[PDB]
């Protein structure tokens, strides 16, 4: 062509996805803030029927 | 939970609690018996003395009214699916043997299994043989042998308290043996019947209005739900 | 056959009118329910019996 | 563009999960309670 | 041949080596005394081992009668199309459906799946049941259970229940052997059974065994 | 005492919400609720057989309810025409006759029946604390969601049909023999930029 | 209307309008108790 | 706990005998009592068996996770020679070695013998320092030590520990299973394990397992 571009319109992927580069990314930010919150688990309120509710 | 939900005072009727008042039940009935919902509109057992033949009756039609509903079907089930038997229309199946009828078998088994036309030779043995059993079954203890079961008929017969419920060459496993199991089963017994009695009406009826297969009726309703109803069978 | 359909209709509508004048009251009232309760149970068996009825002729009507 | 848009993603992914497991870290008790 | 006691019939026989391995003499049917790689030494092991062979050989029976039948029918009288009992197996793929007993009248079954998700979960409720009770009789005892399972009653008398077992069990290795034979001369030769027994009725040793037995050479 | 302003501390306009601790009566009136549903349902379904017309065509009427049972399919023919309206007074007549029984549930709990149910009933009885009977009433309910969509499924794929309209020559009612079951392909859509 | 139901027609014109009357029966059941 | 104690939750659920073996009855991370065939009654056979299952288990996780990998990355977006687990050892024979990662300014690794030299000499080193304890570490705790290869420190509580060691035996399972799953598959369709999945996810009722049911056929 003349250019270069994505041509990424018209297209239906997922999440908008069109490298795995691009696929891993959510991922990558995904799993290390379940990480850092299944880590920061330990100071918080787990309980057996302690229920927060009427 | 296992006798209380079908004995007692507290037992399930035939209507809910808010519909009736709890003390309006017809007061001969009150519990004590399998398959009892506290169900009498009309009163056509009002004597206590009434309800001993009318339990009789109820469990004699019960015990032929599952036998009757399970060949009605299984044969023509067998039939038109493909089976190399004479024909499984049950109101017709007794004009094939009408000089010169034959017939199959494999119903738990293998083989297909003909048959030397005897039916002169079964009409007066049936008549026999139900001249024996239901003289049996009004008093007399019959002969003792050919090995069914365990016991193997010992001697004769009990000595009474058996009006309908024998039992003791009758349980090759000893099935009921707790009363609370037997329970169970006199309650599952009596449903099953009561059942298989409104379902040989459901085939009667069939029979007299639409006269086809009454298992026909499976592969012809369950295909087209719209091509066979009352709608498109009254009105033609 | 018409007629048949019809006279059963009105029957069918009049009977509803019954069910909705009646049976509220019948309900609210604080012993209607000890009071008049074979008449609420043959109005609604006379109900589904005109229903009944009303759709088997429906099929005879050609 | 493709070094903008996975920079892009990045930041959108990150405070969309820094949200949800925000809520799911114990919101309705960090209140002035009763 | 009393088969308990001291005086069991030894598989060796004449040299009837006494001075066994001496955890065991008689009192448990099948006790010979044949512990050669010596596994059993524990009570507990022995009576796992008991356990799993009791069950084997229960299953071999079972095994051998469904590979002994099948054939003999398609000698006889009977339609089967994939009749081998190999190829058996694969009767859901043949043509239409699976016609057991060769009756396109009866179950006719395709969904290979279906069948197999109705086959677990049955086994899985009767092998739990097997172990620890539940319905048709209360868990009585872990291998001799009986009291359902006598519709006959030939439990009776002690001595020739014990004899019972004794038959019971030299039928049940005789079984497991053979079917050991199965799976060998099913990769062997590939073909039946029946077929190899009716090549060697009417061939003594022209085809006996040393034909087929020049396979593995790379 | 229950139907009270100044003891249930809520006023004539906040009526409803004198029902959070009333099982029977909140049954009822839900199940009045869905009588006015079934109702409107049969109703508006009659009133356009009629004044429905077949020779013109259905969007020139005003119509909105009977073009969702002529997609599913019935009493309709190639290119859309109408053979029939029978099957739309079906459709209309059940619903105007359910619509009877619900509503007679609906004021029989809501007038007569029980508030609470948990005093007799161990079954139908609920506390809005109890998770794991709330989570029974939300299985019995998407098992019979399930139920709901196999039905459709089930008119698909084996009765009669369903209208399509990419048959060529026209839009046509057609059996779909092969629905399109690709995991990779159904979960497209729900994944799709909007 | 298909058939011999056509004479039913004026009473099906009526129908729709039915399920809104329950807004103003409660209005006016709640009125009869004078808002109380 | 409800882990272990002698209300753990057993290998059957009901159906576990209403009872355990009778020799174990908690103590110990991952017991549910599947002991039937009874081969560890004594102690210190019981204590080889972990032992092993433990070094097994703990093998087994890198050895899914580096099968899974590569089909992961090569087909996503890198090159790997080929990726699949089977040709991923003829990388050095293949056109230049073996280069990591697909990338000839990295280790670029030939010389196989020589590789195997240095596999040999350095697993001797660990295997033997695992026994006895050596360097950076002393031998205190055959399975569990609690040292200088534990770094991040989380074994310090008694009783998350002891949770952390049935999560790591359940894992430790599952993975073992996987890999068994792995090495039949291997045997059977000779393709890459996630190429499995995605053609199985394409359609799941043909592809299934039982098209790949009449290769062996004798
Ligand atoms: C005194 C003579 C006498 C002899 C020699 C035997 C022999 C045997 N008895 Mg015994 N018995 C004897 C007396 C009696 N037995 C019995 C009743 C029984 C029973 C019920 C049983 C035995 C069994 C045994 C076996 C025990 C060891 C074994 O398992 O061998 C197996 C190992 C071998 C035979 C060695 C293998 C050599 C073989 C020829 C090699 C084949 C060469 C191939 C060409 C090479 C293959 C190449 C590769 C690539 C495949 C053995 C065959 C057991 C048995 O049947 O085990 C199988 C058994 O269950 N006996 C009675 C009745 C009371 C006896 C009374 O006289
Ligand atoms: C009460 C119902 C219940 C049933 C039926 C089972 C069933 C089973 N659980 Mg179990 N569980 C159950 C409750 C529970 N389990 C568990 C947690 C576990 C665990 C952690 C494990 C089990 C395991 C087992 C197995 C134990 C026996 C065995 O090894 O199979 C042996 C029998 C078979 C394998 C037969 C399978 C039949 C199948 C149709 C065979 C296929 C035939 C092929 C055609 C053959 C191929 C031919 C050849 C030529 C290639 C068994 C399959 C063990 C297991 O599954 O490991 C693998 C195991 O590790 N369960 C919990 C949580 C506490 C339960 C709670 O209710
Ligand atoms: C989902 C709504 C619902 C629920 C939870 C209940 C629950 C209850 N009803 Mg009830 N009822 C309902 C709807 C409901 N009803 C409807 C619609 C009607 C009108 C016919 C009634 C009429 C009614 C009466 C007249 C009485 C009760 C009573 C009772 C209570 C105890 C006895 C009982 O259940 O037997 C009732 C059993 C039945 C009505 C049998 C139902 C018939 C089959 C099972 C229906 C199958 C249809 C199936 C689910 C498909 C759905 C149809 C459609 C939506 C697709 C119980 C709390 C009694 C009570 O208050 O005692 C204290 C009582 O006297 N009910
Ligand atoms: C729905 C089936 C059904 C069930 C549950 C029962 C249940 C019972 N029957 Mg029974 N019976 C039935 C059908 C049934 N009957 C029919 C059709 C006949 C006529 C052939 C009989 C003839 C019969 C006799 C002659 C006797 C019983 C007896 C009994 C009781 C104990 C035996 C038992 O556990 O059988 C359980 C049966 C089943 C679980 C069915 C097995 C599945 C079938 C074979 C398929 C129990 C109440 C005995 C009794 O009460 O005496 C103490 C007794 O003497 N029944
Ligand atoms: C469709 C919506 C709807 C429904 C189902 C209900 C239902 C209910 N409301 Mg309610 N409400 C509504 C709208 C609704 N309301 C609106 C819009 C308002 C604002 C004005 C209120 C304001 C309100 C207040 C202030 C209160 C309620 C209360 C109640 C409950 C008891 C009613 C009572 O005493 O019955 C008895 C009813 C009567 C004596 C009048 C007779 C009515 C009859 C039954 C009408 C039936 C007609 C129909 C044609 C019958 C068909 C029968 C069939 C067989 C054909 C009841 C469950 C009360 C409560 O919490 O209960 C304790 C309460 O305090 N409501
Ligand atoms: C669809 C589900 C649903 C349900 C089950 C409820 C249920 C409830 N809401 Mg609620 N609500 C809903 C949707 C819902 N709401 C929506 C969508 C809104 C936004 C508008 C609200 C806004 C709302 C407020 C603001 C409040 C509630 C309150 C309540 C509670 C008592 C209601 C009551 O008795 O009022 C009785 C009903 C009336 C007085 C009806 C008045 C009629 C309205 C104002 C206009 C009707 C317009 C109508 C379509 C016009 C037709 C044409 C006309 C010419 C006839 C009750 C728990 C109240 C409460 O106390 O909660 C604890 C409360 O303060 N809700
Ligand atoms: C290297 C294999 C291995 C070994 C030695 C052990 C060892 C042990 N396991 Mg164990 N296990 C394993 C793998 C292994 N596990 C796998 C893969 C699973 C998942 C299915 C389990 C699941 C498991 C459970 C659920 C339980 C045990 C238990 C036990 C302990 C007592 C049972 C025993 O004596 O096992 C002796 C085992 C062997 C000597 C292994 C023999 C290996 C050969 C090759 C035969 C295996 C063939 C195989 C069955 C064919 C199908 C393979 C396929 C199913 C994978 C013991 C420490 C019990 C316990 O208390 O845990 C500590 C217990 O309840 N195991
Ligand atoms: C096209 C298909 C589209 C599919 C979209 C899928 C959306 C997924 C949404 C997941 C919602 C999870 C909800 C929170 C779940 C939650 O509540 O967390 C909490 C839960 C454990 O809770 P507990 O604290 O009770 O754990 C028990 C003990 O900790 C009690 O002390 O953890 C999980 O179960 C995670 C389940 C898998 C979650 C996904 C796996 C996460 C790791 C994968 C990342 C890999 C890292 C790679 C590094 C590069
Ligand atoms: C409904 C039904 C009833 C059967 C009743 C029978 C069998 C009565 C037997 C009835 C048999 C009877 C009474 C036997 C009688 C034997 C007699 C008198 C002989 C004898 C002796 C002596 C000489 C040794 C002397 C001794 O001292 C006494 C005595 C008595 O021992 C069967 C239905 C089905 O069989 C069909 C019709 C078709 C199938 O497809 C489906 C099923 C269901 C199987
Ligand atoms: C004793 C001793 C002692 C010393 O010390 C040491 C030693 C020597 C080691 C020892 C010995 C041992 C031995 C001998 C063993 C063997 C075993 C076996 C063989 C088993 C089998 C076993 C076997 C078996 C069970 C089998 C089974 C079978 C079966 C079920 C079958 C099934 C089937 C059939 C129906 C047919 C179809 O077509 C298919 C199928 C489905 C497939
Ligand atoms: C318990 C019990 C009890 C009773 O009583 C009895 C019985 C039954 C006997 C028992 C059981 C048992 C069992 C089940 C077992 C199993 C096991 C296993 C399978 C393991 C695996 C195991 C497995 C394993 C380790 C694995 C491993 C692996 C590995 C390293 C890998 C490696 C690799 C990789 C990375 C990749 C590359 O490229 C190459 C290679 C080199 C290839």
């Amino acid at each position: 062509l003349v250019d270069e571009r994505m041509n990424g319109d018209g297209t239906g992927r997922p999440f908008g996805v069109n490298d795995p580069v691009l696929g891993w990314v959510l991922l990558g930010v995904f799993g290390t803030m379940w990480a850092i919150w299944f880590i920061g688990q330990k100071d918080l309120g787990d309980f057996e029927d302690a229920d927060d509710g009427l | 939970a296992d006798l209380d939900k079908w004995y007692g005072p507290d037992r399930k009727l035939f209507l809910p609690s808010g519909l009736y008042d709890r003390s309006e039940i017809p007061e001969y009935l009150n519990g004590e018996l399998a398959g009892d919902y506290g169900y009498d509109p009309l009163g056509l057992g009002k004597d206590p003395e009434t309800v001993a033949k009318y339990r009789e009756n109820e469990l004699l039609h019960a015990r032929w009214a599952m036998l009757a509903a399970a060949g009605i079907l299984i044969p023509e089930g067998l039939q038109a699916n493909g089976a190399n038997i004479k024909g499984g229309t049950w109101f017709e199946t007794g004009a094939e043997m009408l000089n010169g009828g034959t017939l199959n078998y494999f119903a738990v088994p293998w083989g297909i299994v003909s048959n030397p036309l005897p039916l002169f030779a079964v009409i007066a043995v049936e008549v026999g043989l139900m001249g024996a059993v239901e003289f049996y079954r009004r008093n007399g203890t019959g002969p003792a042998g050919y090995s069914p079961g365990i016991g193997k008929f010992d001697s004769s017969v009990f000595d009474g308290l058996d009006p309908l419920y024998p039992g003791g060459p009758f349980d090759p496993l000893g099935l009921a043996d707790d009363p609370e199991v037997l329970q169970e089963l006199k309650v599952k017994e009596i449903k099953n019947g009561r059942l298989a009695m409104v379902s040989v009406l459901g085939f009667a009826v069939q029979s007299y209005v639409t006269g086809e297969g009454p298992y026909a009726n499976w592969t012809k309703h369950v295909a087209d739900p719209f091509g066979y109803n009352l709608l498109t069978v009254l009105g033609a | 056959m018409t007629s048949i359909l019809q006279v059963a209709l009105l029957a069918l509508i009049f009977v509803s009118f019954a069910l909705v004048v009646g049976v509220p009251v019948v309900f609210a009232t604080p012993n209607g329910w000890t009071d008049n309760k074979g008449a609420v149970f043959s109005g609604l068996s006379l109900w589904l019996l005109l229903v009944f009825v009303v759709g088997i002729l429906n099929s005879f009507v050609v | 563009m493709l070094t903008l848009k996975i920079f892009v993603y990045t930041v959108v992914t990150f405070f969309v999960c820094l949200f949800i497991f925000g809520f799911l870290s114990n919101d309705p008790a960090r209140n002035p309670g009763k | 041949i009393e088969f308990y006691g001291p005086n069991r019939a030894k598989w060796l026989g004449p040299y009837s080596e006494n001075a066994t391995p001496a955890y065991l003499t008689g009192e448990f049917p099948g006790d010979y005394g044949w512990d050669t790689a010596g596994l059993s030494a524990d009570p507990e092991t022995f009576k796992r081992y008991r356990e799993l062979e009791l069950i084997h050989a229960r299953w071999a029976m079972l095994g051998a009668l469904g590979c002994i039948t099948p054939e003999l029918l398609a000698k006889s009288g009977t339609q089967f199309g994939e009749a081998v009992w190999f190829k058996a197996g694969a009767q859901i793929f043949s043509e239409g459906g699976l016609d057991y007993l060769g009756n396109p009248s009866l179950v006719h079954a395709q969904n290979i799946v279906a069948t197999l998700a109705v086959q677990v979960i049955l086994m899985g409720l009767v092998e739990g049941y097997r172990v620890n009770g539940g319905p048709a009789g209360e868990g009585l005892d872990p291998l001799y259970p009986g009291e359902s399972f006598d519709p006959l009653g030939l439990a009776d008398d002690p001595d020739t229940f014990a004899e019972l077992k004794v038959k019971e069990i030299k039928n049940g290795r005789l079984a497991m052997f053979s079917m050991f034979g199965f799976f060998v001369q099913a990769i062997v030769t590939g073909k039946g059974p029946i077929q190899n027994l009716d090549d060697h009725l009417s061939n003594p040793t022209v085809n006996n065994a040393f034909a087929f037995a020049t396979k593995f050479t790379p | 005492g229950g139907r009270d302003q100044e003891t249930t501390g809520f006023a004539w306009w906040s009526g409803n919400a004198r029902l959070i601790n009333l099982s029977g009566k909140l049954l009822g009136a839900h199940v009045a609720h869905a009588g006015l549903i079934v109702f409107w349902a049969g109703a508006m379904n009659l009133f356009e057989v009629s004044h429905f017309v077949p020779e013109k065509p259905m969007y020139e009427q005003g119509l909105i309810l009977l073009p969702h049972i002529a997609t599913l399919g019935y009493g309709v023919g190639p290119g859309g025409e109408i053979i029939d309206t029978f099957p739309y007074f079906v459709s209309g007549v059940l619903h105007l006759i359910s619509s009877a029984v619900l509503g007679f549930g609906g004021v029989y709990h809501s007038l007569i029946g029980p508030e609470t149910l948990e005093e007799s009933y161990p079954f139908f009885g609920y506390v809005w604390k109890d998770k794991n009977k709330m989570t029974n009433i939300l299985g019995y309910h998407l098992i019979m969601l399930g139920l709901g969509a196999w039905l459709l499924v089930w008119k698909a794929m084996y009765f009669g049909g369903v209208y399509d309209t990419w048959a060529p020559g026209g839009g046509d009612v057609r059996v779909i023999t092969n629905p399109t079951t690709n995991a990779a392909v159904i979960f497209g859509y729900l994944v799709k930029s909007p | 209307l298909p058939e011999a139901y056509a004479p039913f027609a004026p009473i099906v014109d009526v129908l729709p309008v039915i399920p809104v009357f329950f807004i103003l029966l409660a209005f006016v059941w709640q009125a009869a108790v004078s808002f109380r």
